[PDB]
């Protein structure tokens, strides 16, 4: 709301640990093979399974309630199985968002209740707007925004990108505390 | 050099590509998407102010530039081709636009008659140019544009949208999937142009003369009894997902029938080309009669060009166009692209004559010194 | 940027045009003192590339093939990147599922290789038309 | 009031309520919501569950006539059918080989054949039967589509019996 971030106030319930923060609320069926190396928000009612998967997530990752981070599986000849994504640096998954792809790049913006297709590879410093849907199999380019039923190239991005995400994942991380 | 851009905007669309290239590389609706409006706003709209046109086709030519077609500006020439009788201001603007912001090396205003023209090679033709706003006609005769003997009439696109949305109205059947199978009328005020070109293109259908001329005595309903041909099957459309819309039969072969409808006035598509050719030079009726061409994208509808050429022969043989266009041989000629792309064709063929193009078109250096664009009006 | 409504408070540019734009938008011009806006400065061209399959390609190549990625196809009935489908392959869209098979166009051997656009029916009349023009214009 | 069956590996920590009968060779993923409210949920072999798929049969609830003397509506389901994540669906008889699309609401009475898709985050709430081998794309409009051969999904199903032990 008007450039500043605003307060979000977390209950006790809540896995704390190296500063990575996850909801309790929030099923990860699957932790042995999921790594979260960095100080990483996951909110409540969100899934990261651990079908075949190896879940690596940002310094500053953020993953907003009802929302789910599955792996995609590779239609291989030679052998069928699920192929492991790897979340980049600085990255916000949004409200209620669906996400079936493999190799998210860092400092992206994912947008609300937005479905990415299987085996989807999303490059460094994008942003899919709200309520949109991104084919399986669909390549993004940087300083890029995707849309619409078909999800196509609706325009470019501001030039400082990089320099900004950076206050917007940290400054919300910094915000969002316990009551 | 390099190969010069063709850019011809249109109310509908925009040609756009590079000169002696068999057709138009991109081809848009003439339209932008501004941050908080719904419905993106069209760039070409006459009768508004400088500034505010400006900023349009500021907006428009930076897209056509980049996103469509990728290239520096500055680097290389224009070729815009523009309906003659186009509004002073805007063509103004449009070069005032090249010239200021984006600094083009010279830009050449190309009338689209001409350029229609120079795609058959002949030298001598009549050109009916049916366009979305007006369906303007124009005899060019050995390279010389006749603006004496011009004509033109409100018969083309959104006349013809405008057409379709009232008869949609009036018999308005549509599913929208709650209790709706049972015929509902008018649940939506108004339909988005959008939906309406879209019915026009795939469903309506230009209709044979001896069917038309019974549908003009059957609508009318002129002391008969039911005296209408039988009409196709109806079409259902979906509207915005889950409402779907049946298309009545007659209203698909009826919609198109306001181009060709005399009207009392006796004023058509068809009689336009009659009453252009009748005011020209005794000389020339011969040669443009035998030579006529039939360029816009409102041609392009199915079954349009027999419908033209057919109403021309019955409207010739009306004692009015009897005596002077009487024993007349009126022939079409079939332009090498399509309907829709002939306009910006002619412009490649010209844009690829390097050593003309120079000379003809306007110089940045001249425009910068002068402020005074070349016209068809005074000097 | 979008998260945060940068498009709220904004900054004004001197010059001929004056126009409010958001920081994150704006750029600082350190040859002289005055901010600049996106719209005021001039655009230009460096590289061309494919979407898909990001490959960096040359300002000549891309005058020949018409500004196309060769390897790369997008479906016609929704406007998404095709991939390519064996059983010998056939190409298909993830949104739609409109094949190659559905037009009547033959599967190929080779991958990328064998695919083509036909040849312009009227190529032809086009050239003898500029020519004719071009000595004419001489 | 539970039908389980052996092969079929359904998934334990998944959510299950009512009168359910379950197929032989299903594969449910968890956090998976199938309800038995009026009838029962008959599965077909094959019948696939990822991710969030609400499976009800609530007529009752839906509309509440107090009509149709007993109105059981057993939820019919055929074989080689996978639900994607997020799609909502409620459909009395459904064919097989039928694959719905993630965020895909079906609606309260449409019923499914063989080679035919749902539209990615695309809702159809209106009751009409799917054609042979027809598949919808887009929220905005349908846009129906006839395929040119049905898509069948045996591989990934039989690959899940390796994963599913041990978690
Ligand atoms: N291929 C086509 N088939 C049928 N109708 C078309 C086709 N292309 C365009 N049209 C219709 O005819 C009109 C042609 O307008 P156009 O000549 O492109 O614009 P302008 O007259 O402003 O240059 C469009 O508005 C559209 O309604
Ligand atoms: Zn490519
Ligand atoms: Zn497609």
């Amino acid at each position: 709301m008007e450039l500043g971030e605003l307060l979000y106030n977390k209950s006790e319930y809540i896995e704390t640990a190296s500063g990575n923060k996850v909801s309790r609320q929030s099923v990860l069926c699957g932790s042995q093979n999921i790594v979260l190396n960095g100080k990483t928000i996951v909110m409540n009612d969100c899934i990261i399974r651990g079908d075949l998967a190896n879940v690596r997530v940002g310094r500053h990752c953020v993953v907003k309630s009802r929302s789910v981070i599955r792996p995609p599986f590779k239609k291989f000849s030679k052998g069928v199985a699920f192929f492991p994504l790897h979340i980049g640096d600085h990255v916000f998954i949004e409200e209620d968002c669906v996400v079936n792809a493999a190799q998210i790049g860092s400092y992206v913006h994912v947008g609300k209740n937005c479905v990415i297709g299987r085996r989807c590879v999303l490059k460094d410093c994008c942003k899919i707007l709200d309520n949109t849907v991104l084919p399986p199999e669909t390549v993004v380019p940087p300083f890029t925004v995707f849309s619409g039923c078909p999800g196509l190239f609706s325009g470019e991005l501001p030039e400082c990108t990089q320099e900004l995400m950076i206050d917007v994942t940290k400054s919300y991380y910094q915000k969002f505390l316990p009551l | 050099e390099k190969t010069a851009v063709v850019i011809d905007l249109g109310e509908a669309f925009t040609k756009c590509g590079f000169a002696g290239e068999t057709g138009p590389r991109c081809i848009i609706p003439s339209v932008i998407k501004k941050a908080g409006m719904p419905k993106p706003i069209k760039v070409v709209q006459y009768n508004i102010n400088t500034e505010e046109l400006y900023s349009y086709l500021k907006e428009f030519i930076h897209i056509l530039y980049f996103r469509h077609l990728l290239v520096n500006p500055r680097d290389r020439r224009v070729v815009v081709i523009e309906s003659v009788l186009c509004p002073s201001h805007f063509r103004e603007t449009l070069t005032r636009v090249l010239f200021k912001y984006f600094e083009v090396p010279s830009v050449l205003l190309a009338p689209s008659h001409l350029m229609a023209l120079l795609t058959l090679g002949i030298n001598s033709a009549m050109v009916l140019d049916c366009g979305y706003r007006e369906s303007l006609v124009l005899p060019i005769y050995e390279g010389i544009p006749v603006l004496n003997c011009w004509g033109a009439l409100p018969l083309g696109g959104k006349a013809l949208h405008k057409e379709l949305e009232t008869q949609l109205l009036e018999q308005c059947t549509v599913d929208t999937g709650a209790a709706k199978e049972q015929s509902l009328p008018s649940v939506m005020g108004s339909i988005p142009e959008g939906v309406l070109e879209d019915i026009k293109v795939r469903t309506c259908f230009v209709s044979d003369l001896t069917r038309g001329l019974k549908i003009q005595a059957a609508k009318f309903n002129i002391d008969g009894n039911t005296e209408r041909p039988s009409p196709p099957p109806n079409v259902d459309y979906p509207l915005d997902g889950e409402k779907i819309l049946h298309v009545l039969g007659s209203i698909r072969d009826s919609v198109v029938e306001i181009l060709f409808e005399q009207d009392n006035e006796e004023k058509s598509v068809a009689t336009l080309i009659l009453d252009s050719l009748m005011q020209c030079p005794i000389d020339t009726r011969k040669q443009l009669a035998e030579n006529l061409v039939i360029i816009g994208g409102t041609s392009m509808l199915p079954g349009f060009l027999h419908r033209l050429l057919a109403e021309i022969r019955y409207l010739v043989e009306k004692p009015k166009y009897k005596k002077t266009l009487g024993t007349k041989t009126f022939r079409i000629h079939t332009p090498p692209a399509k309907a829709n792309c002939v306009a910006w064709l002619g412009g490649a063929i010209f844009g690829a004559l390097q050593d003309i193009l120079g000379s003809r078109s306007v110089s940045k250096e001249y425009y910068n010194q002068t402020g005074r664009i070349p016209d068809w009006c005074s000097l | 940027a979008s998260l945060l409504q940068s498009e709220r408070v904004l900054y004004l540019v001197q010059g001929e045009k004056k126009v409010r734009a958001p920081l994150s938008q704006l750029y600082f011009c350190r040859y002289c003192s005055e901010l600049r806006s996106l719209e005021c400065v001039s655009h230009e061209v460096d590289s061309h590339y494919c979407p898909s399959c990001l490959e960096n390609m040359p300002s000549a190549e891309a005058k020949l093939k018409k500004n196309r990625c060769a390897n790369c196809f997008d479906c016609p009935g929704c406007m998404h990147t095709l991939s390519t489908r064996a059983t010998a392959y056939y190409l298909a869209c993830g949104f739609c599922r409109w094949t190659s098979r559905d037009v009547g166009m033959a599967d190929k051997s080779v991958a990328s290789g064998g695919w083509q656009e036909p040849d312009h029916p009227h190529t032809q009349r086009m050239n003898k038309l500029i020519e004719y023009y071009q000595q004419l214009a001489q | 009031s539970v039908k389980i069956a052996p092969g079929a590996v359904v998934c334990v920590e998944s959510e299950i309520r009512g009168d359910v009968t379950i197929g032989p060779r299903t594969v449910i993923h968890p956090k998976a919501r199938i309800i038995a409210e009026a009838g029962p949920i008959v599965i077909g072999e094959g019948n696939l569950i990822e991710e969030q798929a609400l499976i009800i049969n609530a007529h009752p609830d839906n509309i509440t006539p107090d009509a149709e003397d007993s109105e059981p509506k057993p939820m019919i389901i055929g074989t080689n059918n996978v639900f994607e994540v997020g799609c909502y669906s409620q459909a009395m008889k459904m064919g097989d080989n039928n694959v719905i699309e993630s965020k895909a609401y079906v609606g309260r009475n449409v019923i499914l054949t063989s080679g035919c898709i749902i539209g990615a985050c695309c809702n159809l709430n209106t009751f009409e039967v799917i054609p042979e081998n027809t598949v919808i794309y887009g929220a905005d409009c349908l846009r129906r589509v006839q395929t040119e051969r049905p898509q069948p999904q045996t591989l990934q199903l039989d690959f899940l019996m390796k994963i599913l032990p041990n978690y």
